């Protein structure tokens, strides 16, 4: 609740093409503003990530090498056409606020793509076009187009594939060809990307979280003037460390605690742990899980 | 520190071919676009081509389009420019540059190589 | 094609201030970059993003951009500032995508 900006992993919330916001997004901590991550905490907006708040974001995942970047990491909306992203971008209805030059997402290939404008141009309110900016200052970050969370995983999902009842096309993916009169609508569809899989769209979203005493399940803080503090400096029980630490019952169950000489205090992050998802009856460990609003066409049978 | 360092011969007869190679050491080089900018003797700078961090989506300038081929070997941290069907208008000093995204400002450049 | 115009010569006495104007149609809407090149060298980025400096460039260098003119201003000119200064922009038109100016040679008088 109070430690939403104490990030798991490195905490990097910048896109590679945009550097000048590194003083406050690299990493994100208790203090400072970050246009790439702050927008994720407006309540009611991004509910799935706000549920699993202590799991990584997309930019956060690519800078922890969990999610790979696509070839050209940014598609142009001013070039000859700038096609590599447009085919995937049109099928999704999104809404970009003003002053944003870039907006990122998980492509259908499982990598992080982004759509970006030339300097001092901004994205329109549908994220499909670039226009000469109307203000004086552009946002120095990239706007996430997906309610999403990510984690490290080695679970092979190459055998997996999108299966949805009565669906002909979901976003880019064409599951089959249909002869019946179709119903077409923008739907908020869930999805998940795995180790060796593409984007797998889902009918139901069934998740389960196994809690553990691993490092990413904790948040440590020292001297509101709180600043983050690496847990790797705290020595475990029967180990060696450079600092001294105290924690809750969960933290002191594994690491040694000293109530008087501790540099920092570590709590157990609520809603943290290994998350698994149920795809067509089988439980798997996904790399990322999210929602996105895409064009779904359905048969009448 | 970052040190884009170049090699490659630069004395040929018209219609010939050459090959410049720019080796990178100090950044990741897998996340940065790479461009080639030439400078005629005494004149200013002309951009020639750019290659994306992954190797796909290459762009050339119509002055050079069709003749040169820019490639990269991210494994061995290198960036190649193969020149074919050369002629006197190409005689210049060629530099490699890194931008970190397609719209950006060409931070550190190679040392230069005459042709 | 989008062209950037740049005065070929600029003389300035040491201690005075030097000014170099990059002229492009509607250039206030693009990000302007300034490189410095000494003889026998490679161009070095002295200014990017219309007004900002990479680490290593002294506070003597300042960038500005408005309307149809973007100016690089070198305060406290030193004899070592004799060089070619080029402006550069991105332009997704007519095949160049990175438009360098004609270049300005700054020579320091009193020397």
């Amino acid at each position: 609740d109070p430690h939403l900006r104490n990030r798991p992993g490195k905490g990097h919330n910048y896109i590679d093409g945009m550097t000048q916001e590194d003083a406050t997004c690299k990493p994100v901590t208790y203090a400072g503003a970050c246009s790439s991550f702050d927008v994720l905490l407006e309540k009611g907006k991004f509910p799935l990530f706000q549920s699993y708040a202590h799991h990584r974001t997309l930019l956060e995942a690519v800078h922890d090498t969990i999610i790979a970047k696509a070839d050209p990491p940014s598609c142009d909306l001013q070039s000859a056409h700038g096609n590599p992203c447009m085919k995937e971008k049109l099928v999704m209805k999104t809404h970009c606020p003003n002053d944003y030059q870039s907006a990122h997402y998980l492509n259908n290939d499982g990598k992080m793509a982004s759509v970006k404008c030339p300097p001092k141009y901004e994205l329109t309110e549908d994220c499909n076009f670039c226009r000469q900016m109307t203000g004086a200052s552009l946002k120095k970050g990239s706007y996430p187009l997906q309610d999403l969370f990510c984690q490290s995983s080695e679970d092979d999902g190459s055998k997996l594939k999108t299966k949805m009842k009565g669906v002909c096309e979901v976003g880019v993916q064409a599951l089959k060809k249909c002869d019946g009169q179709l119903s077409t609508a923008h739907e908020v569809v869930p999805f998940a990307v795995f180790k060796n899989s593409k984007k797998v769209y889902l009918d139901k979203l069934d998740l389960k979280t196994e809690e553990n005493l691993l490092p990413d399940s904790f948040v440590c803080f020292e001297h509101r003037e709180l600043k983050s503090f690496d847990i790797s400096q705290c020595p475990k029980i029967g180990g060696h460390g450079s600092k001294k630490c105290t924690g809750d019952a969960a933290f002191c169950s594994a690491y040694e605690c000293t109530a008087q000489y501790a540099n920092a205090y570590c709590s157990h992050a609520n809603g943290s742990g290994i998350v698994q998802i149920q795809v067509s009856g089988v439980w798997k460990k996904p790399l990322c899980v999210g929602y996105e609003r895409v064009v779904v066409k359905r048969e009448l049978s | 520190q970052v040190q884009l360092v170049q090699s490659g011969g630069g004395l040929v007869k018209p219609g010939g071919s050459l090959r410049l190679s720019c080796a990178a050491s100090g950044f990741t080089f897998s996340d940065y676009y790479m461009s080639w900018i030439r400078q005629a003797p005494g004149k200013g700078l002309e951009w020639v081509s750019y290659i994306s961090p992954g190797g796909s989506t290459i762009y050339y300038a119509d002055s050079v389009k069709g003749r040169f081929t820019i490639s990269r070997d991210n494994a061995k941290n290198s960036l190649y420019l193969q020149m074919n069907s050369l002629r006197a208008e190409d005689t210049a000093v060629y530099y490699c540059a890194s931008s970190a995204d397609v719209y950006n400002w060409f931070d550190p450049w190679g040392q230069g190589t005459l042709v | 094609s989008y062209e950037l115009t740049q005065p070929p010569s600029v003389s300035v006495a040491p201690g005075k201030t030097a000014r170099i104007t990059c002229g492009g149609n509607n250039i206030g809407s693009k990000s302007v970059h300034w490189y410095q090149q000494k003889p026998g060298q490679a161009p070095v980025l002295v200014v990017y993003d219309d007004s900002d400096r990479p680490s290593g460039i002294p506070e003597r260098f300042s960038g500005s951009n408005s309307g149809n003119t973007a100016t690089l201003t070198i305060s406290r000119v030193e004899a070592g500032d004799e060089a070619d200064y080029y402006c550069q922009v991105w332009d997704s038109s007519s095949d160049h995508l990175y438009v360098f100016g004609t270049g300005t040679k700054v020579t320091v008088l009193g020397q």
